[PDB]
């Protein structure tokens, strides 16, 4: 029993300070004002609030088994939890799309880089669109479908066992983002490989270093697609599958295991995007 | 809390800030190239193909604007102003292949090719151009071919065990300049053979600049 | 024969000057100011941050009203700031973006700048048309323009990388006097408060004192081991301080004709870019390559404090005429205004 | 005859610099110390003014 | 610097008229613009203001909702669209440029004006007329209901001179500064709510009406005006 409490507490510690360093290093360095640097901050803020609000408030629901914070506070938690997770997936598309334009529209990417007005507009669009996907649906489902089918002491979405809504919402939440991230991280790899082929034909240690660097990027792009898919696909698939059979065909402990995978993604993200960034590592050493 | 004129002054500052950003965005689409080289090395002939102090050349190739700066007139100390060009997209270096056997006029005992190597070594290994790629132009290739038949490369390179064919002689000189680079991981050298009648030199710069910009973009986006 | 004999006489004259300076070196400034109490710790906070330059800032100069300042950056923009409000008063687009120096006229009606284009451009700030226009372009230097300072609305002194300084008549556009004698690129100059003399520091590691009206070098000051990048007169005009690439600042005396004090630390191994004095002259502020500005005790050669607010080279600094604040410009494209609190 | 012409100018310049009157370093040091003492109170950087008198609050 | 107004003339009550102000010889887009009108045998009255960049627009209460002020920066033209014109709008309308930065001189240049005929801080100039003789010193007093001294140290009081047949010209801006092209004999002195304009060694050209204007806040209000006569 105490093992589970330690692991959940460890996830809170890793997620909070892990995404706090990105926010702290953003303020500390005044040169981290590019569009890509703001998008990494947006992803860090979304994951930081997961480990500071959603995860700590959900601990009693696991240890005790019943929600004791009231029905009114449950709706607040559901809206925030779905908003933060959805915004995390939309920031990944925003980051991958930004890297797509660095290789395709390379000349305009360098010119538009550093315009904070463009970055803030895209950051706000991510949060607003994340809220509209699940926010109104969670709040207005009870008041428009009649009563509430949620038993007392339980806190989950009204559409928990719905079949048509989950597949429709997940398509705009994970299915479309996953294909966009896969396409963006594949076009980048194709351009890098194609560009190096012409360079070798047009033209030692420099050529060997360039080939090795491309392979390093190839592994970097594969991990980004895999980790995003690995954390999100199980829970997304289980929600649709379990909805059809109403929990009969899905073991109860499988649902909880896949539920925490998405929150685990909010801890991996600081390691993947900000740490691997050239400029953020320099700002990390300046603070420590 | 501001007065009527203070609000108008603040509004004027906002207008200035808006115009500064537009100028910065317009200047961010320009490719700044630093043009270097020794005298009689085809440096002026390159500018013709590309179409009292610093001389600036502007040309556009395939929706890309290039600003090329010539600092040959500056006879002052290079180190006092070479940091002003930190952050250029690339450095264009011009070397005359036909000057492999010629001797520098001022010294009367120093080979011209060795003079270019010292200039190339200092610029390539300068602390302000650690991450700056270099576009290398080896001009006078047609005249170099004629001088090879008369004068072998042994005059310029006593320790040269290669043949006297044009292809081997030209390739050996290209490798010698690329061996002077100590920042092989952080920068790349693009070498091209140019002539007076060549018209693909602008295409080579455009391809070399696009490769440098993409690598910088990948570095800025965290992939590199 | 004649050439060999003459160069031997120069060595004899150099020894004569060195002996003369040693004769009057009875005491040291350090010994004289040992009894006085130290200035303590000087703590200054960033009151203002001036944002809007998009490239390395290379020069700044306060106006005489202690409120307006002009800064030059290699984004091709001259900006005039209202330091009290951080409002931008003007934005002057430069024809050549490779600016290295800028000056604010004491009247406030003109600003000047110039760099690798070998030109000192004069800009009129008070026109009936409501815009800043070029009024004069001073051509004649064969090297980059390193520093410029107005004497009045019609006269300006420029130092160049062609080893010479010049005094210009702005109305006619011609240099009335040429100051020759430096064997290296002159990197900076400072005007005496009465504008009858000025000192210049060059890359020959020497500082020369020039008479503006007479047009000759009065005294030569040596002692630095590398290029001098910065120079500033003491507020009473009887001394000046220099900054070099050897990580040292030296205080030279005009009347004693020799160095009085050296300002260096073992941790400091970077070159010095800018130097200035406080209004009373008790503090010597120096900008460094290590991104910091060190405040020195001029009399006791003690590092009084540090201004650490920039992420790149501190390229320039200046203290207002009333002594209220100090501005620091940097390669990180920001300007900061500093002063202490009780 | 460029070197010989430059040599005469350099020698002549050193004559002017060697004929100046030099005061003692102690005299020069005292003058610098006196000026700093006399103007110490009117130096805001040396002695920061109260926040009411600071234009850069 | 030139400011030429056009479009004025006799109009029917309740009609509409479009006034134009063409600018030449200065950077029009850098200046804020005001419309100021003057009823026949009356003082100056501020109408509207449009800032540089067209971001800020102010109107007087007596014209708000009926008048529209606009500018065409590429054409260097200032516009005043008027609707529902009343007999109270019969006045000469002046085009005034004003630039605002630290140390600037707003209201420095006025246009010649165009005449339209239709079929709040209080600034007081009690002395309507003053008999004067050449070579003698004259003082003109102005009062304000509110203190024109701002917390930043500025006192936003302006002095104008309108010679007979001519447009107003700026004499003193911010209560002490002397406008460009104005002889040094004019001097502005004031404190708080009481201000004095001193004219040493009066000359024939100085004869005219003097107006004190406040620029502390909108709407900008003028004094009645003090006339100097020989
Ligand atoms: C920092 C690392 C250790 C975090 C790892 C997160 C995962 C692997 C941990 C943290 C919280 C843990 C869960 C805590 C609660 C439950 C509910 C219980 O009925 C089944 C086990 C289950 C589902 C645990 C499975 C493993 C778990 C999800
Ligand atoms: C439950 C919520 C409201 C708790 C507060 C979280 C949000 C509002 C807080 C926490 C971290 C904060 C960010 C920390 C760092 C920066 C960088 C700075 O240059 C702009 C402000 C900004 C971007 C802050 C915005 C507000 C912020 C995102
Ligand atoms: C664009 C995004 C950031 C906007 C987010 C707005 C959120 C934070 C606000 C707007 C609407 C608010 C909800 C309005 C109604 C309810 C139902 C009540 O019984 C509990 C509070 C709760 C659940 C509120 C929670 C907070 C809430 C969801
Ligand atoms: C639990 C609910 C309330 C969380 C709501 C999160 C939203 C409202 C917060 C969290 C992150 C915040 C953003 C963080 C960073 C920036 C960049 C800054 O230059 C403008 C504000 C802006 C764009 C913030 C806007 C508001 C913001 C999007
Ligand atoms: C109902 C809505 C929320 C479902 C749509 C979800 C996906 C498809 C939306 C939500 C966030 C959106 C992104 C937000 C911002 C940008 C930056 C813009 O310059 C290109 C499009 C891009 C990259 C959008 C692509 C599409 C996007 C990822
Ligand atoms: N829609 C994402 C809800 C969730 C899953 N795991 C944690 N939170």
């Amino acid at each position: 029993t105490a093992v589970l409490a330690a692991l959940m507490a460890l996830l809170i510690v890793a997620t909070v300070l892990g995404n706090a360093l990105v926010m702290l290093a953003f303020v500390a360095d005044s040169s981290l004002r590019t569009q890509n640097n703001f998008f990494l901050l947006n992803l860090a803020i979304s994951d930081f609030l997961v480990g500071a609000f959603c995860i700590p408030l959900y601990v009693p629901y696991v240890l005790t088994g019943r929600w004791t914070f009231g029905r009114g506070l449950c709706k607040l938690w559901l809206v925030v939890d779905y908003l933060l997770c959805t915004s995390s997936a939309f920031n990944i598309v925003l980051i991958s799309y930004d890297r797509f334009l660095s290789v395709t529209r390379a000349v305009s990417y360098r010119a538009q880089q550093g315009d904070t007005r463009r970055a803030v507009r895209k950051m706000l669009l991510v949060w607003v669109l994340a809220f509209l996907l699940y926010g109104p649906a969670i709040l207005s489902w009870e008041y428009l479908s009649g009563g509430s089918s949620i038993p007392e002491g339980h806190c989950y979405a009204e559409f928990f066992y719905n079949w048509y809504f989950l597949i429709t919402a997940s398509t705009l939440e994970f299915f479309t983002p996953f294909l966009s991230v896969t396409f963006f991280n594949l076009s980048i790899y194709l351009n890098i490989q194609r560009r190096t082929r012409l360079r070798l034909d047009g033209a030692s240690f420099t050529q060997r270093f360039r080939l090795s660097r491309d392979r390093k990027v190839a592994k970097s792009l594969a991990v980004i697609v895999s980790i995003f898919g690995l954390c999100w696909a199980p829970y997304t698939l289980l929600m649709i599958i379990r909805a059809a059979c109403h929990g009969h065909c899905v073991p109860d402990y499988w649902y909880e295991t896949s539920f925490w995978l998405l929150w685990a993604n909010s801890a991996v993200n600081p390691v993947l995007y900000p740490l691997c960034h050239h400029s953020f590592r320099r700002a990390f050493t300046k603070l420590l | 809390t501001l007065s009527a004129e203070d609000k108008a002054a603040v509004e004027r500052s906002k207008m200035i800030d808006r115009n500064l950003r537009e100028d910065g965005e317009k200047a961010a689409r320009e490719v700044k190239l630093l043009l270097l080289g020794a005298g009689e090395s085809g440096k002026n002939t390159i500018v013709k193909q590309m179409k009292t102090g610093i001389v600036e050349t502007h040309f556009t190739f395939k929706d890309l604007h290039f600003k090329m700066f010539d600092v040959g007139a500056q006879r002052s100390e290079r180190k006092k102003w070479i940091h002003c060009f930190e952050g250029v997209t690339a450095i264009i270096f011009c070397v005359a292949l036909s000057d492999y056997d010629l001797v520098l006029a001022e010294d009367e005992e120093m080979n011209r090719m060795h003079a270019s190597m010292k200039l190339f070594d200092s610029i390539c290994n300068n602390k302000w151009f650690t991450d700056t790629s270099i576009i290398l132009f080896l001009n006078k290739k047609d005249l170099f071919e004629e001088k090879i038949k008369k004068s072998p490369l042994t005059i310029c390179y006593p320790e040269y065990a290669g043949s006297n064919t044009y292809e081997e002689a030209a390739a050996y000189i290209q490798c010698q300049f690329e061996d002077l680079n100590k920042r092989k991981d952080t920068k790349e050298i693009y070498t091209h053979f140019t002539c007076s009648t060549d018209t693909k030199n602008v295409q080579f710069v455009f391809d070399a600049v696009t490769d440098v910009i993409i690598k910088n973009n990948l570095k800025d986006c965290g992939l590199f | 024969s004649e050439l060999d004999q003459l160069r031997q006489e120069a060595e004899q004259l150099k020894n004569q000057i060195r002996d003369a300076r040693k004769a009057c070196a009875d005491a040291t400034l350090s010994q004289i100011t040992n009894n006085i109490d130290p200035v303590g710790r000087i703590q200054m906070r960033t009151r203002r941050t001036l944002r809007g330059h998009l490239a390395k800032i290379y020069a700044m100069h306060w106006g005489t009203d202690s409120r307006l300042l002009v800064s030059a950056s290699q984004d091709g923009k001259l900006i005039i700031w209202d330091s009290y409000t951080t409002n931008k008063v003007h934005a002057i687009p430069l024809r050549s973006s490779w600016v290295m120096t800028c000056a604010y006229a004491p009247s406030g009606n003109y600003v000047a700048c110039g760099g690798l284009d070998n030109i000192c451009s004069i800009y009129n700030l008070k026109t009936r048309e409501g815009n800043v226009r070029v009024s004069r372009e001073l051509a004649g230097h064969t090297g980059y323009l390193s520093c410029c300072r107005f004497l009045d609305d019609n006269q300006i002194v420029t130092s160049s990388g062609d080893t010479t300084c010049a005094l210009w008549d702005i109305e006619t556009g011609q240099q009335t006097t040429t100051f020759t004698g430096h064997t290296g690129d002159v990197m900076s100059l400072s005007l005496a408060p009465d504008t009858r003399l000025f000192v210049s520091g060059a890359c020959d590691a020497s500082a020369k004192l020039w008479d503006v009206r007479e047009g000759m070098c009065r005294q030569t000051f040596t002692g630095h081991e590398s290029d001098i990048n910065a120079i500033c007169f003491f507020p009473n005009g009887n001394a000046f301080a220099t900054g070099s690439d050897d990580a040292t600042c030296r205080l030279f005396d005009l009347r004693a004709d020799q160095e009085l004090m050296t300002y260096s630390h073992d941790n400091i191994i970077c070159g010095i870019t800018s130097v200035s004095f406080s209004k009373s002259g008790r503090l010597l502020l120096a900008g460094y390559d290590d991104f910091n500005c060190n405040v020195w005790d001029a009399l006791k050669a003690d590092r009084a404090g540090v201004l650490a607010g920039h992420d790149n080279r501190v390229s320039c600094l200046g203290v207002t005429d009333d002594g209220m604040a100090v501005a620091t410009g940097s390669w990180d494209s920001f300007l900061k205004i500093w002063n202490g609190s009780s | 005859t460029a070197s010989i012409a430059q040599a005469r100018k350099l020698v002549e310049q050193l004559k002017m610099e060697a004929n100046i009157d030099r005061i003692k370093v102690s005299k020069a040091a005292a003058d610098l110390m006196a000026y700093c003492e006399a103007h110490a109170k009117e130096d805001p950087l040396l002695t920061p003014v109260p926040a009411s008198e600071n234009p850069f609050r | 610097v030139q400011l030429v107004e056009s479009g004025g003339g006799l109009v029917q009550p309740g009609g509409s008229r479009k006034l134009s102000c063409s600018a030449s010889g200065f950077a029009f887009s850098s200046f804020g613009m005001h419309w100021v009108r003057q009823a026949p045998e009356k003082g100056l009255e501020w109408v509207a203001y449009i800032s540089s960049g067209s971001g800020t627009i102010y109107y007087a209460d007596t014209v708000k909702g009926r008048f529209t002020i606009s500018r065409d920066d590429p054409k260097n033209t200032l516009f005043l669209q008027m609707t529902s014109l009343r007999s109270e709008d019969t006045a000469m309308y002046y085009c005034v440029r004003s630039i605002y930065y630290y140390g600037s001189s707003p209201f420095d240049f006025w246009g010649q004006g165009t005449t339209l005929t239709v079929s709040d801080i209080v600034m007081t100039q009690a002395t309507s007329s003053v008999p004067v003789t050449p070579g003698e010193s004259v003082s003109i007093s102005c009062r304000s209901s509110k203190s024109l001294l701002h917390s930043n140290g500025n006192t936003y009081l302006y002095w104008f001179l309108q010679r007979p047949g001519q447009s107003p010209q700026l004499l003193i801006y911010r209560m002490s500064n002397l406008a460009s092209g104005v002889p040094d004999r004019f001097s502005g002195s004031g404190s708080g709510t009481a201000f004095t304009l001193t004219i040493s060694r009066l000359e024939a050209e100085d004869v005219g009406v003097y107006y004190c204007m406040q620029h502390l806040e909108y709407p900008l209000t003028f004094g009645a005006g003090t006339k100097l006569e020989l």
